[PDB]
This record gives structure tokens, C-alpha cells and sequence, in this order.
């Protein structure tokens, strides 16, 4: 975060009340996206940082943080004339003597433990792809779902010419207005009127038709009880050896970003041969711009550290995650082959395990946020209401006149 | 001798050369210190009696500081294994399948309805007789009530007639729906819980206890004393020894260590043996293979290992050896306390009689 | 599921003047619908169903106390007449 | 589908809200002890018997509310019993040639073949299946 | 072989479907038991106790308006024997409705589908000019799958002469909208293209059925000498399981068509006709009661 205009940072506080702890940080201030710039003082704080200032008074030194400059993680790239290779990045600035020690998160690799000592990791963790949720919920706008429009069309239908068969077997036998209320009273199940069968003709229709209206509703009932169990739109990925990814459909757009580990996993198999070549063209230059693309359908998958996809996860709550971790490599801190601190510095990670010191830095910067029918779904059903009120108030009109 | 382990063993003798030959240890297990000597594997390599232990070997503080490890190949840490309790369901479903907006609005199509009616009825029936009458339908019609005689009047009813029904018919689906899926309510937290810090508070004493002698004693004896001093009384010699007092009904919970622990609760036949926290680990620390301090095998072979990382190697091992069937929901009677969330409906509705009671009772007096 | 596909044959000795004539008639027999039709006949009558899903139906046997609670409380009704007439007498 | 010790309370819980339904009409500024039984045994039960009713404005909100308690235990009820005819459905079989109970066999797991058959070939010229 | 393929949207619909639940016994045997109380209430519970009439008629109506609900007017007996016989019948009528709601939802969680066909000798495809809009169904030309037609069924390949399309990809095409019902095809392409299709919009008659079962080979040339060495080759690769890594790397598809639960259905008209054709019957059955209630 940018500091204040008098030089020092802003003071927060935790919801405990315990003040945060922050540092000066002296790096670019866009990473020379195309245009130079100069280097001017910042904020960092977090986990690593917050863990940095234990090592310190711990084991008796003094630091000074600066940002990395291009702002890449770290890979082997050869050098135009010939096959010199250097390493570029966080990872090359540790070998030039412009950096001492790196407190940030490093997949322990193969490659880089070649050429640097780590230490034993503070976090273990993996790989996993990240994805966007579609289709929130069932729509479910109109109630008429179970029944089309068919059948409310002879249903509504089916209640009158019961009713006018029911005023005159009764009626020829050794009115309007008494069959019509009976008739939709039992399909509706509403406590009106006074008009009966009287005569054993009006008894025998009107029992079954007693049992018609008790049809309807059960079948209404199971309908939707059962609807909602099978509901199951599948667009899962379900992680790797996806067939959807080892055999690219033309339509489907995956990437991450460039350098990192993921490129060097990835290019060392030679049966993912077929898969690296078609993110080569769309790796990214950040994770923060790879997920603000999964939100705006710019991309359609996203491979990255476990442990910092399941805090955007929480947080973003309009994005989902979904796979199975495959590749198992803690974060390190790294540092050369001649320094006389490594000991001590992996003796310091053991014991704050052991001691709940490393529970803390989860609790307070890691699992703090968690992000039915409810008003949609049934707006049809409330304007019939309304719809009630205003058409029966014009026929009352009409009543009073009559 | 074979297993998970020795697979890894052959490897690093295949890809860099060299000779072996394993031999058990007798004289105790893991390493221990007797104030003075270590005993284990641990001991054999501190007194250059062999030059590596490989095996199910945790990497701590007190060990690292005499012999030096390797990178880890297997995540391993704390955890907690306990039965699988009964089904339990949130006895707040009464009214959670529903939002409050829905409710809140339904009293307000009410209010304007029952004055309409009743002020309809002015042009050819009090409020109380009103509200009475078009509330009860939406419960069904089992309450006598007054109805009107009004050709219009009549009319209105069958509109919210028509509203009941549906109302009524959905409740029921998505109860239905709720209590077909779901998931369970775990029971207990980690060590952190009220019932292992000081368990002599509670009425019933809850009975835990590990086998001595190993690394996930001495981080409790370190940490908490005060759990430490209460689980003397309940150990174990052996871990399927401790696993049938929890199938016999005498403990009710084993601390061991995470890898282990998974790996019964997966093999097993019902699948009635679950790990607290749904595979929570506390003090993260891997295995790994001792060396002699010196031994100048450490490098490569550190690099054979992040090698096999860098393949699926190390993955297809776990799929062969440590896989299981049975990694749901439960059909369960209902019971008082699944339910008792309905029954305080009543006891406020119960307790609200009498104030009103009250009100009219008084004002009547002046 | 299936993890070794390899059919049957009918097995001649090398150097035998009938393998080609034999291997010929098999070819013919799938395409006329006759080994369509041996299947029907000999390897394909169904005699025993199978459980798909849990589909189950209530009978009478299922719903005992049910019906027994109507024709248990027929007879507890008469012992009430005897005692509410005596109310009166 | 409810618990014995459930179904108890219910039938006791009838008898206790109607008791104070006729002590609250008639102390107020009438219906006998009798006459309001039936009318809570009737909003329960759904049957149409009895004519009693509550006259007090303090004696009419608590008939009500219990009206509302009559619905939810009955929909309640068929919601569970959809529970115990479609989630009888346990999981456990063996599936195909990759499960762990056959690469790892247990002395409790008994499997063979015909002597003498293509399955025995199958079974030795692969080098990885040597355990079963 | 050779497989059909259908659409699987319009599906069929399983009328009859209110009358599984319970069976021909606790429908019919209720109505006795039904007759027997009212008929016992009547004529000893309420004529034997003291406290205008209450006939048979009325007891039989009312007994018959509780089990479907409370919906029609009725009228109370007297007594207080009589109000604890009615009260017990309420409480059969709660739990017999109950469970007729829960066992319907059952049978509608776990239903099953129909196909439109059963093979290639139904009816539809051998003699197509005798039905409503006749059934649309074509193959690409020059083929072993048209070879074997036009020798067994000529009478339908004939008929089969205005469908022919030109490719496999723009045969699914016309699926989708409507210009054909169904393709027939090798089995070795068709089991792929529906495994392989979004929205398990495609699906195989028969769930796999074959119909000419000959398999892939390669054409060596007549009377070669690599013939025997070759067959050698493919007859180890099976023992070594090589070829089923093979068809799981290329041959491996995502819909599960083979699960055949109905992702939900929409009741209709022909779904729902049980239902008024049971008041078809008594349409005419008090009809036939008006006649005979003269005499
Ligand atoms: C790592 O820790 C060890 C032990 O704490 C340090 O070694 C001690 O350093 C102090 C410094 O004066 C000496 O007095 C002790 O004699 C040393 N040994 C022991 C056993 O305490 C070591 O210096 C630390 N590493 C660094 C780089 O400072
Ligand atoms: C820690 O550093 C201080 C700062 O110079 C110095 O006194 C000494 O090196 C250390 N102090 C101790 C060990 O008390
Ligand atoms: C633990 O060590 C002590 C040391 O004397 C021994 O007596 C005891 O039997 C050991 N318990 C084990 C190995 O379970
Ligand atoms: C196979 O058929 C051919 C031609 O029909 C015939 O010449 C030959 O003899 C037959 N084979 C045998 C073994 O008879
Ligand atoms: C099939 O054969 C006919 C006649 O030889 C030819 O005209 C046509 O192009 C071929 N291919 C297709 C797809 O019809
Ligand atoms: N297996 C672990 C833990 C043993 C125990 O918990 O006693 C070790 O070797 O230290
Ligand atoms: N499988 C067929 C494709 C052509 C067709 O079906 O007509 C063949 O190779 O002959």
C-alpha cells in the first residue's frame, strides 16, 4: 500500500485490538510496464513479513526490504549469443550479491536447489485450478413449472363443466349458483358455501370429483420435492487428466503466469508437451490479473498455488475452486550456499511450528471470511394477488349499478 | 521386509550407487533420550553404529540437532480419531427453509386485503372476524370461522384460497429436499477444546490417551502439563490394540500421528472410525531419512528426492500402498432435539397471552 | 468392468486346408443375423430382473398397526357407551 | 419417523394449551373446559368436530398460534418419511481390477480361478501382479 | 457394429403413474372398512345414546370427506362415544395421506425412460409409410454400413434415399435441430461423438447395442509374408495391457450418459391422462344411475 504524504504508514488495528506491523518498502512503482520509472518508498505487511520481524530478534540481525525489480518469481533463460544461461528475477538476484536472503513464497524445486540452499518449509501446500461458478441458482421465475400451460388451460376448464352437470342431475330427479360454488370450493379447499348434494345423482359425482381435486395437489407436491433433488448441471473439471485438457478443444482457454514453477513442471514432461504450447500464448504477468479475467470470461481455468487460490476463493465469493492437489511442494526460504545462517534459520521454523506461533499467522491472515426460496422464484405468485384486487374492484362498480 | 518405504529406498540406491543391507532395531523404537543416551534409530546412528534410518521417522527440534535429516517426503503431523456419532441435523430447519423477506412481507399483504374486504362488505364484519378468517386458510381449513354474504365478497377468498396452496405444497417440498442432503455436525474441535485442557470441569470425564515413548508425547508434556498429568491413567501399547477400545466403547478418543491415523480410518470395514476436523493436522512436520552429521550423502540425495517429485513417481507409490475404500448422510429419527427448535414458537407465543391479557384487563378498570 | 478383451475361436492346426473356408463362414453368419439369432435363443432369455434405484411399493403386510389402530378402537368405543349411559342412570 | 419420547410431549402439549385457553377467556371481560378440548384436539387432528371457540381478543391470539404448530409437525412428518424410503441406499462393492482389497490381499479375502485356464497366463507373464 | 442415435429430448412420458403407490388391495379394502364404521357409529353408537337425524347417507359422507382432505360441507354427530370413534378415523386419515405424498416423491426421484426404438426391425424403420409423419433417419453413402443394408433390409433402403448425408460432423448437426430422428453408423464413432458432446444432448439406442459385430484390421497386401509377425505384435500389446492406457488417453469421454436418471421432467397432458379418465368413468356413471333412479 502507498504511504502517507508525511512518510510514515497508516496505523491500523486488528479486531482483537492488537496494531498491525508494517514496514518501508522501496520498490518500482509499476514495474516498468513500457515506461521507466524511479524507485519510491512504500508499506508491505503480511505473513511472510510478520514472520520476518520473529527471525530478527530471534537471531540478532537487521534488515532492510526492497521489492523485486521486473517483479517475476524466477526461471533459467538462455542468453541470445550462445547457450549462457542465467536466471532472472527474484531467483537471479540472490545469486548477483543484491539480495541476502528471500522471505516470500518459493516452491521448493529441483532446478533452483541446485544452485541455492532452502529451508524446511513453513507451509505446505500444492497445485489447483481455479474456475468460474455459473448458473447461481434455478430460476424457477414461473410457478406453472410441474403443469404447462395445457393442462392449466382445460383444468380451469374441467371445474365449470363439472359444475353445470351437478345442477341438473339433482335438479331432473325424483342451481346455478349452488353448484358453481361447490365446484371450485373443493378443488381450491376453501370453507364457502352452502350448497349440497341432495339428490343421490349430485352424491356419486360429487365424491369422486372429491378425489380429483386430492390428485392434483399430491402430484404438484412430488413434482417439485423431486425436481430439486436432480438438479445437477455438471461443468466440473475435476482437476488433471481431464479430457477436456489433454486434448484442447480449440474453444477452451487456459493459462497461468509466466516463469514461476508451473512452466518448469510443465515443460519437463514430455507427454504435456501438447498442453504447455497452447498456454505459451496466454500466460499471464500476474495472478492478479489472471483472476480479475476469470471474472470478466476472459479465461476459462487458472493453475496456481493452493494456498493463495483458496483465500480468493473466500473472499471474491462469485468464484470456485475444483481438482485435487498433484504437485506436493512447500515455500522455503532461500538462500546462498556459503551463508552461516542456514542452521539457525531452519532450527527457528521447527520450533515455531511446534509452539502454535504458525497458528496464529494462519488464524489472523488467512481464515478470517466465509463470505432457499427467498423473494425470487415466486414473484408470478404474489401480483395475482394484486391482480385480484384491481380486476375485482371494476366488477364491484358494475355490482353496485346492478 | 517390504513396503512404501523400502520402494523408496531402492530407488535411491538404483539412481545414485551404492550398497545396503537393513537390519532391524531392538533395543527400542524411534528414539528417546534417558537423560544421557538415545535409544532407536535415532541412538544406532548418533553412536555411528549404522549411517542411515530410514522408516516412519518425524523430523523434530531435539533429534535435528544430532543428526541432520533430509527433505521430507510425507506430510505427517497431529490428529484426533473418534467414532462415528449419530446423524446430526441443525435444529434450526424449522424455519431456515425460507427467508426472512418472505415472511416479512407476508403480513403485509394481509393488512391490506382483510380492510379491503371488510370495507368492500360496506357496499351491497368486523376486522377481528377479518384477519381471523383469511390468516386460517393459509394453515388449512381447521378453525370455525365467519364468512361473508356478498356475491363479490366471495370472490377475494378463492384468490387467496388459490395463494394458501401454494404456499403450503412448497413448504413441504423443500423440507423434503433439506433433509434428503446434507452434511454433519462435527462433535469436537482440535486440542484446543474445553473438554482436553482442563477435563476434571465437566460432569463426564472424557477418556484420551497415545503411546508413550514416540515425538507426539513430548510436544504435549511441553505444551500442555496440564492434559499430560490426566493422560497417564489411559495408555496404550500398540495402535490397533488402542483402536479396539474405541470399537469396544472405553476411550472416546487417540492422539497419534496424522499418516497413520488416515490411513485406519480408510481400511477399515463400515467405515464407523473418523478423524476430527475432517483431516486437520497440528504441528506440521514431514518425515525423512537421519544421516551422520557429516555423512556427504545428504546432497544427492536430497536432489533424488525433489527429482521424484518433479515426476509422479512419488504419487503412484501412494495410489499403490496407502489407498482405501469409504474416505454422506444418515438417516435419523427425529427426537426432541432436532425438533425443540418449533417448540419455543409456542412457549413465547404462550408468554405473549398474558401481557395482553393484562392490557385489557387494566384499561378496563379505567 | 471389462480388463481383458479377447474373444473366442475355433482353434485349427497349422498347415490346415480348412483355415481359410472356416474363417469365412464367421464373416458371412455376422452379417445375415444369425449369430444375432443363436444369442437370442440359447444366451438371452431373461428369468430374474435386477434393482434399479429403490423402487419401492406399500402392500398390506406393510401397513399393519395402520389398520389395526381403526378395528382396535371399534370395540374400545362400546365400552364407553356402557359407562356414558350410566352417567345418567 | 418421530422418536417415541417425541410423540409423548406432543399428546401432553394438547392438553396443557387448551387447560388455559378457558382460564383466560373467562377471567377476562364464554366457553366450557369441555367444549375447548375439542376444539384443540380438532385444529390438530384436522377433523371437523365441534363448535366451540375463543371469545377473548388475549384468548383468540393463542388458538392461533397454536393453529401454525399444527401445520409444521404434520409437514414435518411427510418430509422425513420421503427420507427413509429414498436414502436406504448403502456403497460398498468391489470395482474392477485396480481396488485395494485385491493388490494388497488380507487373509479374510478369498478369491481364485479355474486351474489350468487363460486367466493363470494372464496372471504370471506380468510382473507387477506377483502378490495375488 | 452398427449403432442408432437419437436426440433423447422429447423422451416418453410414464402415464398412469398415481396408481403404483399402494396397491389393488388398500384402495379397494379401505371402502369396507370404510362401510363398516358408519354403518357401527349409526345404528349403536348414536342411536343407543342419549342427546334433527343422522342417517347412513350422511355418515358415509362425511367418513368419505376426511380422507381427501376437509373440503365439503358436512354435518357433526351428537354424543360424546360418537366424537371419539369420528376423532380416532381423523387421526387414520392424516397418516394415510402423509405417506401417499412421501411414497409418491419416491417413485418420481428414481424414474427411468423409454426409448422411441428397439433396434433395426422395428416397425418404423422397415415399413415407414404406414404412420403419422414418417420417421427420418440416413447414413453417409459408400461405406460398409450401406453395403449391409442394401443387402438385408433393400425394402427400407429405398425410403432411405432422400437422408443421406455427407459427414459425420454435419450429421449431428441436423440432430440438434430437427431435420432428421435418427443416424445410423458405425458403433466405434457414434459411443465417442456422444461422449464427447456438452450438455448430454446425444445418446445411443440400446446403451451400447451392436448389430454386426466386426472389428478394425489392417489390409496387408493378399499372401504377404509380414502377416504372421504383425498379428503377434497386436496379440502381446493385449496381454501387456498397453491398449487400454491407449483408449484411456484418446477414447475417453465425460457425459454420463450411461446413468439414466431423468434430469427432472414437465407433467403434460399425455403424462397426466390417467387422472381424467378416472372421472371419465364417472361421467357416464351417475348417467347410467339417472335411468335406473326412475324405478
Ligand atoms: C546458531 O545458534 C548457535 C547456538 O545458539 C550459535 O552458537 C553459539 O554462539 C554463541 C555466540 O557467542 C557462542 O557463545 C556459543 O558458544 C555458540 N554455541 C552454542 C552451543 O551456544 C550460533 O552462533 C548461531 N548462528 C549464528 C550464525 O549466529
Ligand atoms: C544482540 O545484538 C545487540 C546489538 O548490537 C548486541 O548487544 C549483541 O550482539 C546481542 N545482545 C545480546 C546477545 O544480549
Ligand atoms: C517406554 O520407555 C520406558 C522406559 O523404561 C519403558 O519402561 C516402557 O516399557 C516403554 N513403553 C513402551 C515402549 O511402550
Ligand atoms: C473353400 O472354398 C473354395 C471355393 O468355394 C474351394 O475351392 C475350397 O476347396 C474350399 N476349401 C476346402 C477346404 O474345401
Ligand atoms: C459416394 O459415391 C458417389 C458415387 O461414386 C459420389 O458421387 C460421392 O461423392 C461419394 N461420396 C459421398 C459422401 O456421397
Ligand atoms: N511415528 C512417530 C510418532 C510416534 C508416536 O506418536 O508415539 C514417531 O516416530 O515419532
Ligand atoms: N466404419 C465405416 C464408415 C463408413 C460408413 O459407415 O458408411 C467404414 O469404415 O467402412
Amino acid at each position: 500500500k502507498p504511504t502517507l504524504s508525511d512518510g510514515t504508514c497508516k496505523e491500523e488495528f486488528t479486531v482483537n485490538g492488537d496494531p498491525v506491523k508494517k514496514v518501508i518498502c522501496t520498490g518500482p512503482n509499476d514495474t516498468s510496464p513500457g515506461s521507466p520509472r524511479h524507485t519510491v518508498p512504500q508499506c508491505c505487511y503480511g505473513f511472510c513479513i510478520d514472520l520476518l520481524i520473529k527471525l530478527a530478534r530471534t537471531m540478532n540481525f537487521t534488515y532492510e526490504v526492497h521489492l523485486v525489480a521486473d517483479g517475476k518469481f524466477g526461471t533459467q533463460e538462455r542468453v541470445n549469443n550462445s547457450n549462457k544461461k542465467e536466471w532472472n528475477g527474484m531467483m537471479g538476484e540472490l545469486l548477483s550479491g543484491q539480495a541476502d536472503m528471500i522471505v516470500a513464497p518459493l516452491t521448493i524445486n529441483n532446478e533452483r536447489a541446485q544452485y541455492i540452499e532452502f529451508s524446511k518449509p513453513f507451509k505446505y501446500q500444492g497445485l489447483t485450478i481455479l474456475v468460474k461458478k455459473e448458473i447461481p441458482r434455478s430460476t424457477l421465475d414461473s410457478f406453472m413449472q410441474p403443469f404447462q400451460s395445457t393442462l392449466w388451460l382445460l383444468v380451469g376448464l374441467s371445474v365449470h363443466v363439472v359444475a353445470v352437470m351437478l345442477y341438473l342431475l339433482d335438479r331432473f330427479s325424483p342451481t346455478l349458483s349452488s353448484a358453481m360454488w361447490f365446484s371450485w370450493g373443493v378443488l381450491l379447499n376453501s370453507g364457502i358455501g352452502e350448497g349440497a348434494p341432495r339428490s343421490f345423482s349430485a352424491r356419486i359425482l360429487g365424491m369422486v370429483w372429491a378425489g380429483f381435486a386430492m390428485i392434483i395437489v399430491a402430484s404438484y407436491t412430488a413434482n417439485l420435492a423431486a425436481f430439486l433433488v436432480l438438479d445437477r448441471p455438471e461443468e466440473r473439471i475435476t482437476g488433471i487428466n481431464d479430457p477436456r485438457l489433454r486434448n484442447p478443444s480449440d474453444k477452451f482457454i487456459y493459462a497461468t503466469v509466466k516463469q514461476s514453477s508451473v512452466d518448469i513442471y510443465f515443460r519437463r514432461q514430455v507427454e504435456l508437451s501438447t498442453m504447455y504450447r497452447h498456454m505459451e500464448k496466454h500466460n499471464y504477468e500476474s495472478a492478479a490479473e489472471a483472476i480479475q479475467a476469470v471474472r470478466d470470461n476472459k479465461l476459462h481455468a487458472f493453475i496456481w498455488d493452493s494456498a493463495v487460490l483458496e483465500f480468493e476463493a473466500s473472499q471474491k465469493c462469485d468464484l470456485v475452486t475444483t481438482g485435487e492437489l498433484f504437485f506436493r511442494s512447500g515455500f522455503g526460504i532461500g538462500m546462498r550456499k556459503d551463508s552461516p545462517w542456514k542452521q539457525n534459520v531452519s532450527l527457528s521454523i521447527l520450533k515455531s511450528h511446534e509452539n502454535g506461533f504458525m497458528e496464529d499467522l494462519d488464524k489472523t491472515w488467512v481464515r478470517y471470511q466465509e463470505c432457499t426460496l427467498t423473494f425470487e422464484n415466486m414473484a408470478g405468485v404474489f401480483m395475482l394477488v394484486a391482480g385480484g384486487i384491481v380486476a375485482g374492484i371494476f366488477l364491484i362498480f358494475i355490482e353496485i349499478a346492478y | 521386509c517390504k513396503g512404501f518405504c523400502i520402494d523408496i529406498l531402492k530407488r535411491l540406491a538404483h539412481t545414485i550407487g551404492f550398497s545396503y543391507d537393513l537390519y532391524l532395531v531392538t533395543n527400542g523404537k524411534h528414539g528417546k533420550k534417558i537423560d544421557g543416551v538415545w535409544n532407536g534409530m535415532i541412538g544406532e546412528v548418533f553412536y555411528q553404529r549404522a549411517d542411515m534410518a530410514i522408516g516412519s521417522l518425524t523430523i523434530n527440534e531435539e533429534r535435528s540437532e544430532i543428526v541432520d535429516f533430509s527433505v521430507p517426503f510425507v506430510e505427517t503431523g497431529i490428529s484426533v480419531m473418534v467414532a462415528r456419532s449419530n446423524g446430526t441435523v441443525s435444529p434450526s430447519a424449522f424455519l431456515e427453509p425460507y427467508s426472512p423477506a418472505v415472511w416479512v412481507m407476508m403480513f403485509v399483504m394481509c393488512l391490506t386485503v382483510v380492510a379491503v374486504t371488510v370495507f368492500i362488505f360496506e357496499y351491497l364484519f368486523t376486522i377481528g372476524k377479518s384477519i381471523w378468517l383469511l390468516w386460517a386458510l393459509v394453515f388449512n381449513n381447521s378453525v370455525p370461522v365467519e364468512n361473508p354474504r356478498g356475491t363479490t365478497s366471495k370472490i377475494m377468498v378463492l384468490v387467496w384460497a388459490f395463494f394458501a396452496v401454494i404456499f403450503l405444497a412448497s413448504y413441504t417440498a423443500n423440507l423434503a429436499a433439506f433433509m434428503i442432503q446434507e452434511e454433519y455436525v462435527d462433535t469436537v474441535s482440535g486440542l484446543s477444546d474445553r473438554k482436553f485442557q482442563r477435563p476434571q470441569e465437566q460432569y463426564p470425564p472424557l477418556k484420551f490417551g497415545t503411546v508413550p515413548n514416540g515425538s507426539t508425547e513430548k510436544n504435549i508434556r511441553s505444551n500442555y502439563p496440564d492434559m499430560h498429568s490426566y493422560m497417564v491413567r489411559y495408555n496404550q501399547p500398540r495402535v490397533e490394540e488402542a483402536l479396539t477400545q474405541l470399537k469396544a466403547g472405553k476411550l472416546d478418543a487417540f492422539i497419534y500421528d496424522a499418516a497413520v491415523l488416515n490411513y485406519m480410518a480408510r481400511k477399515d470395514e463400515g467405515c464407523k472410525l473418523v478423524t476430527i476436523g475432517s483431516g486437520k493436522v497440528f504441528a506440521t512436520t514431514g518425515y525423512g531419512i537421519a544421516l551422520h552429521k557429516g555423512s556427504r550423502w545428504k546432497r544427492p540425495i536430497d536432489l533424488a528426492l525433489l527429482q521424484f517429485l518433479g515426476d509422479d513417481e512419488i504419487e503412484m507409490l501412494e495410489r499403490l500402498w496407502l489407498s482405501g475404500i469409504c474416505h454422506e448422510v444418515m438417516s435419523s429419527k427425529l427426537d426432541i432435539d432436532n425438533m425443540a427448535g418449533v417448540f419455543y414458537m409456542l412457549l413465547v407465543a404462550m408468554g405473549l397471552s398474558l401481557l395482553v391479557f393484562a392490557w385489557e384487563h387494566l384499561v378496563y378498570w379505567r | 468392468e471389462l480388463f481383458f478383451r479377447s474373444g473366442f475361436g475355433i482353434g485349427m492346426r497349422k498347415d490346415s486346408p480348412w483355415k481359410q473356408n472356416v474363417s469365412l463362414s464367421i464373416l458371412k453368419s455376422h452379417e445375415n443375423g444369425f449369430m444375432e439369432d443363436l444369442d437370442k435363443t440359447w444366451v438371452r432369455y431373461q428369468e430374474c430382473d435386477s434393482r434399479s434405484n429403490a423402487p419401492a411399493t406399500l402392500t398390506f403386510e406393510n401397513m399393519a398397526g395402520v389398520f389395526m389402530l381403526v378395528a382396535g378402537g371399534i370395540v374400545a368405543g362400546i365400552f364407553l357407551i356402557f359407562i356414558e349411559i350410566a352417567y345418567k342412570r | 419417523p418421530f422418536q417415541s419420547t417425541l410423540w409423548l410431549l406432543v399428546g401432553l402439549s394438547v392438553h396443557v394449551v387448551a387447560v388455559m385457553l378457558y382460564l383466560l377467556d373467562r377471567f377476562s371481560p364464554a366457553l366450557t373446559l369441555s367444549s375447548a378440548m375439542w376444539f384443540s384436539w380438532g385444529v390438530l387432528l384436522n377433523s371437523g368436530i365441534g363448535e366451540g371457540a375463543p371469545r377473548s381478543f388475549s384468548a383468540r391470539i393463542l388458538g392461533m398460534v397454536w393453529a401454525g404448530f399444527a401445520m409444521i409437525i404434520v409437514a414435518s412428518y411427510t418430509a422425513n418419511l420421503a427420507a427413509f424410503l429414498v436414502l436406504d441406499r448403502p456403497e460398498e462393492r468391489i470395482t474392477g481390477i485396480n481396488d485395494p482389497r485385491l493388490r494388497n490381499p488380507s487373509d479374510k479375502f478369498i478369491y481364485a480361478t479355474v486351474k489350468q485356464s487363460s486367466v493363470d497366463i494372464y496372471f504370471r507373464r506380468q510382473v507387477e501382479l506377483s502378490t495375488m | 457394429g452398427i449403432s442408432v442415435m437419437v436426440s433423447r429430448s422429447n423422451g416418453t412420458v410414464s402415464p398412469s403413474a398415481f396408481l403404483e403407490p399402494f396397491s389393488a388391495d388398500v384402495w379397494v379394502m379401505m371402502f369396507v372398512m370404510l362401510l363398516i364404521v358408519s354403518a357401527v357409529a349409526v345404528f349403536v353408537f348414536e342411536y343407543f345414546s342419549p342427546v334433527p337425524s343422522f342417517t347412513i347417507g350422511k355418515a358415509i359422507w362425511l367418513l368419505w370427506g376426511l380422507v381427501f382432505n376437509n373440503s365439503v360441507p358436512v354435518q357433526n354427530p351428537k354424543g360424546t362415544t360418537s366424537k371419539i370413534m369420528v376423532s380416532v378415523w381423523a387421526f387414520f386419515a392424516v397418516i394415510f395421506l402423509a405417506s401417499y405424498t412421501a411414497n409418491l416423491a419416491a417413485f418420481m426421484i428414481q424414474e427411468e425412460y423409454v426409448d422411441q426404438v428397439s433396434g433395426l426391425s422395428d416397425k418404423k424403420f422397415q415399413r415407414p409409410n404406414d404412420f403419422s409423419p414418417p420417421f427420418r433417419f440416413g447414413t453417409v453413402p459408400n461405406g460398409s454400413t450401406e453395403r449391409n443394408i442394401r443387402n438385408n433390409y433393400a425394402e427400407m433402403h429405398a425410403y432411405m434415399g432422400k437422408f443421406n448425408q455427407r459427414g459425420v460432423d454435419d450429421a449431428l448437426l441436423s440432430l440438434k435441430t430437427g431435420k432428421l430422428d435418427a443416424f445410423i453408423y458405425d458403433a466405434a464413432v457414434l459411443n465417442y461423438m456422444a461422449g464427447r458432446d456438452e450438455g448430454c444432448k446425444l445418446v445411443t439406442i440400446g446403451s451400447g447395442k451392436v448389430f454386426a459385430s466386426t472389428g478394425y484390421g489392417i489390409a496387408i497386401q493378399k499372401d504377404s509374408g509380414w502377416k504372421r509377425q504383425v498379428d503377434l505384435a497386436i496379440l502381446q500389446l493385449f496381454g501387456d495391457g498397453e491398449m487400454e492406457e491407449l483408449e484411456a488417453l484418446w477414447l475417453t469421454g465425460i457425459c454420463h450418459n450411461e446413468k439414466n436418471e431423468v434430469m427432472s421432467s414437465q407433467l403434460d397432458i399425455d403424462n397426466m391422462a390417467g387422472v381424467f379418465y378416472m372421472l371419465g368413468a364417472a361421467m357416464a356413471l351417475s348417467l347410467i344411475t339417472f335411468i335406473s333412479e326412475h324405478l
